[PDB]
């Protein structure tokens, strides 16, 4: 069974330089580009976490394109 | 090591750089009647000037809901054109699931037809007021599109289902690696005849259209009957089509298949291949080469690929491969540690590289525990976990053993038990 599908592990929360947010095992070496925001926690408090922070998922980028067309 | 340039990195640059490159060759094949690329780009410029008028801009999502016909490609075109995003409706299911689609992608405008009619801001493309509208407006020209913008969002089965946003950057190189690999000239036919719903249905609309092939649309429904199709390839000598496995079989069951002696290169996918209905393929049709694609919705389409049947092929054998990445794709088998196995070991497949969609709309901790962190890639990048378990044979194809959960397949498309 898949790790990030474990009721019972440990996890983090992870955000890129594009702020993106990724779920991660606790037990698993960090990526390089990564940062821990949030955890070590349950899987259900760590997916609270991202669903009331990462709110856009257009890469930082896009939306910065975005906001200047104005 | 796929690494590999790309020309174009948007769908509306290559649909319109083939417009321009072949505007007075048939594009369609539909309805009865042929349109030009000329034609069918002035159309869907219309299309594009009314939904910017009714507030369509780049970023937005608009839902499609017509019928297989001309005026389908026509609006799927439009949408882009307006620097949209197109939801495909498959006007065979029923209200509630497309109303919610609708909802959770947010898309604030609905193009389909009269007969399609039983949502906020419906464009009627057949409503006399609308007709007359767009004979009034000048073709839109294309608003700028920038690559990490949505293509497309399509909805797969979720144990309500997730929409999946898959940018212009995927589907360009999606795309552009299928023409290298199997080089539809302007006098290739590929038959349109998958359900708009399933991402199948975006290469059969838009790789011939950025090439300056035809494509031959099959009636609505005419994909459930294989004497249809067979009698539709040889009528207009269709030489490019898709099949999912079981409706390989069905079609080969059919005595008239033999009929379709146009057909150069099938292409299979979305169900596991047998070896003995690859064999029954190439008894049946020996010139018609088959190759196995795999990938799921999250991943542009499909992100391998095997030639099966044809000259040069190895001897077919279970299991038949999945193959080799595609363009820009990575692909690693991983424990359940995310430790790579040697060659030869079973483990679930992860995929990395442009083709990633930009995830679930509306579905951040979703979107967040399947596309996740990359230990492998450059820094920052994420990997989708497919759920497969695969193989990686001694020669370097990977082969697909099964699933890690429950997931299964009806005739190719995907369910969530
Ligand atoms: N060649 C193949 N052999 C075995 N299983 C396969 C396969 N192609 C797809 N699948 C199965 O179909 C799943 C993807 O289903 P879907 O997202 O509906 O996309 C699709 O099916 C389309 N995007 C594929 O073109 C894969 O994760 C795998 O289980």
């Amino acid at each position: 069974t898949n790790p990030f599908d474990d009721d019972e592990g440990v996890f983090l929360v992870l955000v890129n330089d594009e702020d993106q947010y990724s779920l991660w095992p606790e037990f698993a070496e960090v990526p390089q580009g990564w940062r821990t925001v949030f955890g070590p926690t349950s899987r259900a408090a760590a997916l609270d976490y991202i669903n009331t922070h990462w709110t856009d998922l257009r890469p930082r980028s896009l939306r910065e394109a975005m906001e200047a067309h104005s | 090591a796929t690494r590999h340039p790309l020309a174009e990195h948007t769908l509306t640059a290559l649909v319109d750089a083939a417009a321009h490159t072949h505007a007075d060759r048939v594009a369609l094949i539909a309805d009865g009647i042929r349109l030009t690329y000329r034609e069918v780009h002035d159309r869907a410029g219309r299309l594009a000037a009314l939904l910017a008028e009714r507030g369509v801009a780049p970023g937005d999502v608009v839902a499609v809901a017509l019928p297989r016909s001309a005026d389908l490609v026509i609006a799927l075109l439009g949408v882009l054109r307006a620097g949209a995003a197109y939801l495909p409706l498959d006007v065979d299911h029923p209200p509630a699931r497309l109303a919610a689609m609708v909802e959770r992608a947010r898309a604030g405008t609905v193009v389909t037809c009269q007969g399609a009619l039983p949502l906020p801001g419906t464009v009627v493309v057949d409503d006399a007021a609308t007709r007359d509208r767009l004979a009034g407006l000048e073709p839109l020209p294309t608003r700028d599109v920038h690559p990490d913008q949505l293509a497309y969002t399509i909805f797969t089965s979720g144990s309500e289902p997730k929409g999946v946003g898959v940018a212009h950057r995927a589907i360009a190189n999606r795309l552009q690696w299928m023409q290298h690999t199997y080089r539809l000239t302007p006098e290739d036919r590929v038959a349109q005849k998958t359900p708009v719903g399933f991402d199948v249905s975006v290469w059969e609309f838009f790789w011939p259209l950025i090439t300056g092939a035809t494509l031959v649309v099959a009636r609505p429904g005419g994909h459930r009957d294989p004497a249809y199709l067979a009698a539709l390839f040889a009528e207009h000598k269709v030489t490019v089509c898709h099949f999912v496995p079981s409706l390989l079989r069905v079609f080969l069951n059919e005595p008239t298949a033999r009929r379709a002696t146009a057909l150069r290169q099938v292409i299979v996918s979305g169900e596991a291949l047998d070896a003995d209905l690859a064999r029954a393929w190439a008894r049946t049709l020996p010139q018609a080469r088959l190759d196995n694609l795999y990938g799921p919705t999250e991943a542009a389409v499909d992100v391998t690929s095997h030639p099966v049947c044809g000259a040069g092929t190895e001897p077919v054998r279970d299991p038949v491969p999945i193959g080799r990445p595609v363009w820009n794709t990575e692909l690693y088998v991983l424990d359940s540690s995310l430790r790579p196995l040697p060659t030869g070991a079973v483990g679930e497949l992860y995929l990395g590289g442009v083709q990633l969609a930009r995830g679930y709309v509306g579905r951040p901790g979703m979107t967040a525990s399947r596309f996740v962190a990359n230990p492998f890639g450059p820094p920052g990048s994420r990997l989708y976990r497919t759920g497969d378990l695969v193989r990686r044979r001694a020669d370097g194809a990977v082969e697909y053993l099964g699933r890690v959960d429950d997931q299964v397949k009806i005739n190719g498309v995907r369910v969530e038990p």
